[PDB]
């Protein structure tokens, strides 16, 4: 019935900036301060930053500040670092023992440009007895996120047969890692010779290409 | 002082599920336990709380489907009923100071999947770069494993680097677009003496089994050699177009870097005895050349059998194929449909049927392959493999799981084959045999000892007077069921009176009978009693007590 | 009355095949327009020849034509099959001395080998390749249920049977 | 005191001829001169006589065609006219004491031929044995010269032996049946240092010219007339039977004494361009090996042209040829050809093979079925049989009895079928295996009693590890072989290692084992020793 | 007109026996003894044995005895040697100066049995450039003359392509010599591999075969 409205759903600020995340409640919380602020990254449980709407949790840095009362609550993150890019939540506790989470807010941190390191992996012979061939292109330690991967099989641009897996933003250098897997069959792999991965990134002046030949390794 | 969740797995919709939060460090008589879930791509969502006194309080959307119980002093159970696909989530348990879920101590979460696909084990393959593209001065190297084709999430990959240090990066999974299965990579970056270091990835898939562990052990190179080329030449027919009385096959393995090499000839894929052919290796300069000569009768050549030249060189396989030549080669599509084996029905208790469609011409487009039941009741999801063959055709295999009770009560299953280039639909059907029943007689025998067969013996088994014809025979030795390939089994033939018979032949080695000389021939058959199996043991010692 | 002619004469075709129905009689009245009758329903074709391109299963059934005369034409029937081998035949009822051609025809010009024709169960003729029995005359014992066994792309296929019956030309 | 005839020569019919008898030692004013002729293969025939006064008298058949004249004190001429082929004879002149021709002094005779064929010079060829068949010691050796193809008679052969005394003998001439020409063989037997000695025959043919002289110079031995073995290998079509864009042909000249060699390719007998093929040569020990690779378009191969590998080694030509194969079913017909059963071969000792041809049309014109061996030795008559089948096809079956010993030594037998509607003849061939031999193992078992089946038992026989796969199995009870319908045997399949196995199954009744409980499983197999037969009996008894 | 009959045309006797050759004339000879007996071998003029029907010629041995008168005349050769195997003739002189020879009588001696020495000759390479191949089988120094030669070309018996030459009987050891020439074309000679000559003779217990394979000399 009752609502926790977390605004905005996404906010962006560079290193040294500040973000403000507001939670508005339809009904006032239990004893007008029972709200928490949590930080959660990918694959991890959420970590408590604020409990009782102003009190800093143990281990949380002092740059996270919480404020507000009643229905209106605000988390302000000043002095922004590259570690702080995560999804942030608020938790309202109510009468009748009801805990309602907030909608969530993604925080995006603008940091320095890193070029990807490109590696190409031919499929191994144990997959070459199963009738499938997967060629792997790896983009390592790049900032920012936006990069384009193109597959060239005998200089022909592939479409509909490649899939990309991207990691979360890292906790020590805040770069990204990408992989594109090119999936082909037995006969489509052995009818072609040269296999190229072309990577376009804004840290690169030209799209870099790593290639190999089938059987000439 | 920590918490950990367990019990998350793949179940069907409607299946109840129990998770266990095991705590350590604190007491549950002081602290409450919160339960929070989170779908993939969605935020956090509170489920419930149990207090120290055992009172459980839930959210508004729970509606009595969730129950929390204190089972011991360290474990708290959460039970779910009425599960649909919206409950596919990572579940966290938390140590609550009060009824508010404002806390800093959380568990890592366990993953619950509600779907309707097959549980598939991952296929793990090494990912090494091209060593010609690997520079020689490379102080560090990046390597990996691909764990693909599994369903569902998760797998976990650890790394054995030896004495070296290694940064391990596991990427998130991608759903495969054609199959729906998942695929992960795990990358390991090492430094130092990586060129002689032997690296292992350990991939585990707890939805398959709890102790499903695959170790892929590999070194990091892919430089091999300069590649040989294989070609096969043959005898000419004569000036009248007639075949000679014998046919010579010359398998030529052209110039390669000298090394150990093996040649196997195959007749429709089956290994031939090495005595009927020769092989020769010469070396000129720094380069080797290899030839192999095969002799065949004219009759075998005219019987349209396919012969394969198999080259094994430095742990890599090369191959070439031949059959009797032709001016024109017509062929049409054919289809075969099996019944489940008794072993799968009654021992494994997981019967399947297979529709095998062979000799289609690889035209444009995929072939339509549909399963149906005459009753209109639903079929399970099937699996489909398509494989290009040595003789140039494309063979498509579809395997359908069938219900055990469904099969036993006389259901009829249909395989329907359509394709745009087909004239009409190809239709196959299969069903339990409508004949009566009769139990197998089993007799096992050993051949005697005689010269030239001291450390290798032939064992035999007769299975007879059973009806109907569908039977599975296996051999068991020392509490392991031996592989089917170890023995040979004839096709069922009618007895003179009533029923069928089969023969099985198993060659055994000295180490096996010195390990245990008791060998059991076992038949699985629908008419066998009381549990659809019959078995007999034999000892090959069979001691010569003359006149008792 | 006008009569309805078939080009090709065969009233059994394969799916996807073409055919052209022409319909003409004595020219007592001048040929200006014609009417067509698929099953009884009037077709939207005025010209004396109706083309029937890419047969579907619904293209089966009773056919008829008409001109500006008073009374109609006969109920020719057109069966359409999709299968591997159709033993096609000239006429379903014949009168003595006119030609009868038989053809064990295979899907989309494909070549049927080891072809054997059967008349009433017994083997009438066999030939290596497909063949074209042509009996110019028709005895009253020629009446039978026919069928043909063939080999298309090395596999065996039997045609659906077709009953044919000769009649006596006096009365 | 002798006489000698001269002037005998080949002349045309109607040509007059004059012979001269030159005498020495005696006077023609004291003695008479007789003329006698003798046809080849016939008896002597008196022609005439001239006396001392010049009076001549002739035989009754002469009729004035012959005339004798005294020309000088030592020469007597015989003029002979109106000649036909019956006057082809050897003519003798004789010193007659009186008018009777009873005398001991005769001339050697001269030869007069009346013929109508062309005058041909002889072709002279050496006749030496094979030097591997000549032994190493071989104290005397015999060699020769063949002077063949000449017309008419005669030739003369003398011999240069070098330093050897020698023996020469010249055989009489034979008329060639095809040409009408003559041929002589003159042989020379020598001894001593004949292996290094160069021997020469002088063949002279005065019908060609008076100084036609052919001295032909040769040795007994050299090296081998080395016959380098030609074989043609070819490219593969692939595993689906489809042809590749080009065809490689490989001509192999394997294991020969080194020397000059040339390889030419023909396409339907015309020489192909030199750049279309490449030849290479290697040597191993003494023996050389040569190869040549020819590239053909797919279209040319499929056009059914004949490609010939022409090998010229030391000036002599060695040949092999090829064309596109015939793919054994020209009109959809099938033919099958069996091997003998081992039971028929080794027990009954009357082996047969059977050729079966199916799916022919039942048209007129009988099929032509012929049997043959690759060696050309004779085959017997067979049981030719035809029958129309229920499906309208016609099968022809033939069964040929074959020799037991003939089969065991590896003869190849060929079944040949010609029908008028078939475009070409169809052939099938069968022969003994080229693989190893391994005798079968025979094991025989009796089942124990099963509850509820008091009056029946099953016997099982395992036959294994034999090579080759052809085998017969029989069951015997009370020393007589049981009918084949009583027992069931599987088809041969490979074991795990070397050889094949079969199982045999025989259900028996209580009456049979109470009559005799010993039953024999016997296998007949070509590798079994000593009589291709190995058996094992079994009983349904206990040790007790 | 007048005839002079020599009987028999052939007579045979071993060493140490006797033969009788009779000559009967239709008209009596001139002065009832003018008849001669001649011995002739192959390629030689006839040698006088008897003149004037009983008188031995000079150089003839005493074992030749002539007898007879009028029309009936007889030569008796007692104490027969192997040199006496020749063709014997009778010559009649008549009134009107008429000399008529007899028909001839072949006298066949049985002497000691010699086995043939068999040799085989392949055709030489100079003949192989001419399109014809002649294969020679030599039977050397045998007695008696009756022998059989069979040609085997890839174990097939030849017929109609071989011709034999037989010498006269020798003047020293009284043996015979034979050659069989097998004449083939060049296409037929190169289509076959083994070439055998099989010799059957009364002095041989088995037919001896000398063979050669093509080349291997
Ligand atoms: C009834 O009888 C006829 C026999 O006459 C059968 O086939 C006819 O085939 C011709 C040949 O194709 C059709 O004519 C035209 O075909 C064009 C494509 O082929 C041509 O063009 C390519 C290059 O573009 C060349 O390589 C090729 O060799 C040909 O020269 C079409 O583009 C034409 O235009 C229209 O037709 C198509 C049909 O799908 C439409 O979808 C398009 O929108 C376009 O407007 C043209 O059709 C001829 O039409 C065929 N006849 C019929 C009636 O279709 C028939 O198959 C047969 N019917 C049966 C067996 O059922
Ligand atoms: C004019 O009148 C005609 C006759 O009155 C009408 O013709 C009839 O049309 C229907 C539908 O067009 C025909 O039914 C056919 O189609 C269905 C579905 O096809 C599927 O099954 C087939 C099995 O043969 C497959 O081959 C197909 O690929 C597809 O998967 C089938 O149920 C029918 O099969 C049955 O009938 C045939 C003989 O026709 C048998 O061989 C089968 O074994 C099975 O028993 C048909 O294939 C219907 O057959 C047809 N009537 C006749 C007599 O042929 C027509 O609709 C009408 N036209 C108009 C415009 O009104
Ligand atoms: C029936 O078969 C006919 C084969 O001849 C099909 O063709 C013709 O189609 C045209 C246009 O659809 C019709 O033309 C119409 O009628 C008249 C006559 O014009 C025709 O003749 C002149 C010369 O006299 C010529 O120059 C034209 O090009 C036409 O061919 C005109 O008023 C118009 O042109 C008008 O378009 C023809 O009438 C028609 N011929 C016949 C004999 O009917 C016709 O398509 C088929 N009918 C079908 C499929 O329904
Ligand atoms: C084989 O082929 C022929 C055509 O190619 C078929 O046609 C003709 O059929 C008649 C049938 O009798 C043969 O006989 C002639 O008959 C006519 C007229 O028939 C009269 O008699 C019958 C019998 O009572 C009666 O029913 C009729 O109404 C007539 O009154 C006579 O005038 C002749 O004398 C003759 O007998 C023809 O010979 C035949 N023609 C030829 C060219 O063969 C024939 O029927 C076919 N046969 C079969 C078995 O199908
Ligand atoms: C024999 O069976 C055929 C069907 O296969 C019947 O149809 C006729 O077949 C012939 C030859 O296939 C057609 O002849 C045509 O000749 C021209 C000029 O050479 C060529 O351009 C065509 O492609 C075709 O070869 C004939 O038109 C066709 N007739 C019909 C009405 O379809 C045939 O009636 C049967 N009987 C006989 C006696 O041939
Ligand atoms: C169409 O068929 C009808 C069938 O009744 C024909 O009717 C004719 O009617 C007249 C008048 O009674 C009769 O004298 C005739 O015997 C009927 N039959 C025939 C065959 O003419 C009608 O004429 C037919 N139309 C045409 C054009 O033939
Ligand atoms: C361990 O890793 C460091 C980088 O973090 C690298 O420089 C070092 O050489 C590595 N040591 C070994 C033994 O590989
Ligand atoms: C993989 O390696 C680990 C490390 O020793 C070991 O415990 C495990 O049993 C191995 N698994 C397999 C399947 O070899
Ligand atoms: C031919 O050989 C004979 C035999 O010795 C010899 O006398 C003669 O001179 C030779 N001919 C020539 C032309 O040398
Ligand atoms: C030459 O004469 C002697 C004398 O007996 C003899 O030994 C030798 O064999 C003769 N030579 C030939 C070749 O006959």
């Amino acid at each position: 019935e009752l609502d926790m409205t977390q605004t905005p759903s996404s906010v962006s600020a560079p290193v040294g900036g500040s973000v403000t995340i507001n939670c508005q409640s339809s009904q006032s919380v239990y004893g007008n301060n029972y709200l928490a602020w949590y930080q959660q990254k990918a694959g991890q449980p959420p970590k408590l930053l604020i409990y009782r709407a102003s009190t800093l949790a143990s281990g949380a840095p002092s740059r996270f500040k919480g404020s507000g009362s009643g229905t209106q609550f605000t988390l302000t993150i000043s002095d922004l670092e590259s570690d702080d890019a995560a999804t942030y939540y608020c938790l309202g506790y109510y009468n009748g023992v009801i805990n309602v989470f907030g909608g969530g807010t993604n925080v995006e941190i603008k940091r320095t440009v890193g070029a990807p390191s490109v590696f190409i992996f031919p499929p191994s012979d144990e997959q070459l007895k199963s009738g499938t061939a997967s060629v792997v292109c790896l983009l390592n330690n790049f900032y920012p996120r936006e990069a384009k991967v193109q597959w060239k099989v005998d200089n022909a641009l592939q479409s509909g047969n490649s899939q990309e897996s991207v990691t979360e933003q890292d906790s020590k250098d805040s770069t990204y890692s990408l992989s594109s897997t090119l999936t082909l069959s037995k006969a489509d792999y052995e009818k072609h010779k040269v296999y190229a991965c072309e990577v376009t990134h804004q840290g690169l002046s030209s799209p870099v290409t790593k290639s190999f030949n089938r059987g000439e390794c | 002082q920590s918490l950990e969740e367990s019990g998350g797995r793949l179940v069907t919709p409607g299946t109840p599920l129990t998770l266990t939060c095991t705590v350590s460090g604190f007491s549950l008589s002081t602290y409450n336990i919160h339960w929070v879930r989170q779908a993939p791509g969605k935020g956090l969502e509170w489920i419930g709380v149990i207090d120290t006194g055992g009172g459980t309080y839930f959210a508004s959307w729970a509606k009595g489907r969730f129950a929390i119980s204190k089972t011991s002093s360290t474990t708290v159970d959460l039970k779910m009923t009425s599960l649909t696909a919206a409950d596919t989530a990572t579940y966290f348990c938390a140590k609550g100071f009060d009824y508010s879920a404002s806390t800093n101590l959380w568990g890592p979460g366990t993953l619950v999947t509600i779907s309707s696909a097959s549980t598939q084990s991952p296929s793990v393959f090494p990912l090494t770069r091209c060593c010609k593209n690997i520079p020689s001065n490379a102080t560090s190297v990046t390597l990996g494993c691909l764990a693909t084709g599994y369903f569902p999430e998760p797998v976990m990959v650890t790394w054995d680097t030896g004495s070296l240090n290694g940064t391990t990066m596991t990427l998130p999974a991608t759903t495969l677009t054609l199959s729906g299965h998942y695929a992960t990579i795990s990358l390991l970056t090492v430094s130092g003496a990586w060129a002689k270091q032997m690296f292992t990835c350990r991939v585990a898939h707890t939805p398959s089994s709890t102790d499903w562990v695959d170790n892929k052990t590999f070194s990091v190179c892919s430089r091999d050699f300069t590649p040989p080329t294989v070609k096969i030449l043959q005898s000419s027919c004569d000036g009248g177009g007639h075949f000679p009385p014998t046919i010579q096959l010359l398998c030529l393995v052209s110039g390669y870097t000298p090394g150990t090499i093996n040649i196997t000839w195959l007749e429709d894929g089956q290994v031939m005895d090495v005595d009927l052919s020769t092989a020769s290796t010469t070396q000129e300069g720094e380069l080797a050349s290899t030839q192999s000569e095969l002799t065949l009768s004219q009759k075998h050549w005219l019987s349209d059998r396919t012969y394969t030249c198999q080259v094994t060189y430095q742990g890599h396989t090369f191959e070439d194929s031949t059959k009797k030549c032709a001016d024109s080669n017509p062929r049409g599509v054919s289809a075969y449909l099996s019944r489940p084996s008794p072993f799968d029905l009654f021992i494994r208790k997981s019967p399947t049927i297979t529709c095998l469609v062979v000799d289609l011409a690889p035209s444009k487009g995929t072939v339509n392959l549909t399963w149906s039941r005459a009753s209109g009741k639903p079929v399970n999801h099937s699996t489909r493999k398509e494989e290009k063959q040595r003789n140039g055709t494309l063979t498509v295999t579809s395997t359908l799981p069938v219900g055990t009770r469904d099969w036993i009560e006389g259901e009829t299953y249909q395989c329907r084959v359509t394709h745009p280039h087909l004239p009409r639909a190809l239709m196959r059907s299969t069903t339990k045999t409508s004949g009566p029943r009769a139990a197998p007689e089993v007799y096992a025998f050993a051949t005697p000892e005689w010269p030239g067969s001291r450390d290798k013996r032939t064992l035999a088994c007769l299975i007879q007077n059973f009806m109907p014809e569908d039977i599975s025979v296996q051999w068991l030795h020392n509490e392991v069921q031996l592989p089917d390939a170890r023995h040979s089994t004839t096709q069922p033939r009618k007895t003179k009176g009533s029923g069928f018979f089969v023969f099985s032949r198993l060659e055994v080695t000295r180490a096996e009978w010195e390990q245990k000389d008791e060998f059991i021939c076992r038949a699985v058959h629908e008419a066998a009693s009381p549990s659809q199996t019959v078995q007999r043991a034999v000892s090959s010692v069979n001691p010569g007590k003359h006149h008792h | 009355k006008p009569k309805v002619s078939l080009n090709p004469p065969w009233n059994r075709i394969f799916k996807g095949e073409n055919v052209t129905l022409t319909c003409n009689g004595n020219n007592f009245f001048e040929v200006s327009s014609t009417k067509w009758f698929h099953n009884g329903s009037l077709s939207e074709e005025t010209n004396s020849s109706l083309n029937i391109v890419n047969a579907k299963f619904e293209d089966s059934g009773e056919y008829k034509c008409q001109h500006q005369q008073v009374n109609e034409s006969e109920p020719v029937y057109l069966e359409v099959f999709s299968d591997w081998l159709l033993l096609q035949a000239s006429a379903e009822v014949v009168m003595e001395g006119q030609p009868l051609f038989l053809r064990c025809h295979g899907w989309r010009n494909w070549d049927v080998y080891k072809v054997i024709y059967y008349k009433d169960g017994e083997a009438l003729k066999y030939w290596y390749e497909n063949h074209n029995i042509s009996i110019t005359n028709a005895t009253v014992e020629d009446s039978g249920t026919y069928y043909c066994t063939g080999k298309v792309w090395q596999l065996d296929y039997e045609s659906e049977p077709l009953n044919i019956t000769v009649i006596k030309a006096p009365r």
